[PDB]
């Protein structure tokens, strides 16, 4: 409790995660307030899962743990459980039982460029489906033939990653939006993060 | 099995003129979100184009928004991608991309633009 | 399911630049409704938002296309939400539905969160 959780710097980073290194914060012995952010004209996207959003702050976690990463607007629904996408699956996976909310909102005027932003990446092809809330960051060069690649982008030797190149003209569904997803962890220990009172 | 197979491309003097085309089988083409890639030797894959028929319909990379246009043919199960307008810089494989439930990409056409 | 149950009235037909009101009368578990969402579909094409209203606050979110034009609200003692809708041209010919939702907000709309809906409404405006 004591001291309010430090929310402001994980909504208000001036720098986001490219979505394939997304980041993790995590948030413990302080007080939260969900309401102030829910209420707020900040956000387009507030949706939870085993929780009701307008009762957050009655609520009590052991841990509660705050990713972020900039994706395309329309891939936003592809962070929830039980998705399949290139996001989903290869990028940032939610768990069936997923207990927290995703917050989201539209970030054209920071993250894109007049001629494109490249700073953001995502994963375009892997082997497997990513683990719910793993994360790889590896560059190694994906076979896509017989032939083996030894290290060398080229013939079906794909380079794993791939820019988004967001660029403000294009309709919000292509657009980035900078995503937030609190995971609220209970486990057998008192609880640390409590709202108000 | 999801197959792609782009055909179109070829030699264009700058100014010109092509339409790509990306021929799907496995799925249906309204159904999933169609992407369109390019990359030259040496260089960085580019993201294109985009079509699908949810919430915004096509995109487009800065440098080619007015000069092409990305289409879909559901009876042909065919995407298509009209490049007006075609400089020097636009020279590179083009390639054809779908996500179901796994990553599939084409083999690519080449189109190289004369100065 | 029944949870929440929406009932639509006020559609119907009108030339273009005239008004409209559909209203959308909730019932069943009305204090879990986070959000109300005004979708319409002409056949064959996509069911797609057209206004929407966070109830915790009254903030509402518009489409491009009815900015200036639809003005959705909600009235809470009657718990029935709102579409005026003004300056109709036939391009806003649909079935519009009523939704409701309790897991928060989410703009822009999409159907495939899970939605209470109403049964329809029909919209048809001619030149």
């Amino acid at each position: 409790i004591t001291n309010l959780c430090p929310f402001g710097e994980v909504f208000n980073a001036t720098r986001f995660a490219s979505v394939y290194a997304w980041n993790r914060k995590r948030i413990s012995n302080c007080v939260a307030d969900y309401s102030v952010l829910y209420n707020s004209a900040s956000f387009s996207t507030f949706k939870c899962y085993g929780v009701s959003p307008t009762k957050l702050n009655d609520l009590c976690f052991t841990n509660v743990y705050a990713d972020s990463f900039v994706i395309r607007g329309d891939e936003v629904r592809q962070i929830a459980p039980g998705q399949t996408g290139k996001i989903a699956d290869y990028n940032y996976k939610l768990p069936d039982d997923f207990t927290g909310c995703v917050i989201a909102w539209n970030s054209n005027n920071l993250d894109s460029k007049v001629g494109g932003n490249y700073n953001y990446l995502y994963r375009l092809f892997r082997k497997s489906n990513l683990k719910p809330f793993e994360r790889d960051i590896s560059t190694e060069i994906y076979q896509a033939g017989s032939t083996p690649c030894n290290g060398v982008e080229g013939f079906n030797c794909y380079f794993p990653l791939q820019s988004y190149g967001f660029q403000p003209t294009n309709g919000v569904g292509y657009q980035p939006y900078r995503v937030v997803v609190l995971s609220f962890e209970l486990l057998h220990a008192p609880a640390t993060v409590c709202g108000p009172k | 099995q999801v197959q792609l197979v782009e055909s179109g491309g070829g030699l264009v003097q700058a100014g010109g003129s092509l339409r790509l085309s990306c021929a799907a089988s496995g799925f249906p083409v309204q159904a999933r979100e169609m992407e369109w890639y390019r990359q030259a030797p040496g260089k960085e894959r580019e993201w294109v184009a985009a079509i699908k028929s949810t919430g915004t319909y096509t995109a487009y990379a800065y440098s080619v928004k007015g000069r092409f246009t990305i289409s879909r043919d559901n009876a042909k199960n065919t995407v298509y991608l009209q490049m007006n307008s075609l400089k020097p810089e636009d020279t590179a494989v083009y390639y054809c991309y779908v996500y179901v439930g796994s990553s599939y990409i084409g083999q690519g056409t080449q189109v190289t633009v004369s100065a | 399911s029944s949870q929440v149950q929406l009932v639509e009235s006020g559609g119907g037909s009108v030339q273009a630049g005239g008004s409209l009101r559909l209203s959308c009368a909730a019932s069943g578990s009305i204090s879990s409704i986070t959000y109300l969402g005004w979708f319409r579909q002409a056949p064959g094409k996509e069911r797609e938002g057209v206004a929407a209203l966070i109830t915790v606050n009254g903030h509402t979110y518009y489409a491009d296309s009815v900015k200036g034009r639809f003005t959705v609200s909600l009235d809470n003692a009657k718990n029935t939400v709102y579409l005026q809708m003004n300056s109709l041209k036939p391009e806003d010919t649909a079935l519009y539905y009523c939704a409701a939702a309790a897991w928060g907000y989410a703009w822009p709309l999409h159907q495939d969160d899970y939605w209470y809906w109403g049964q329809g409404t029909q919209v048809t405006v001619s030149a």
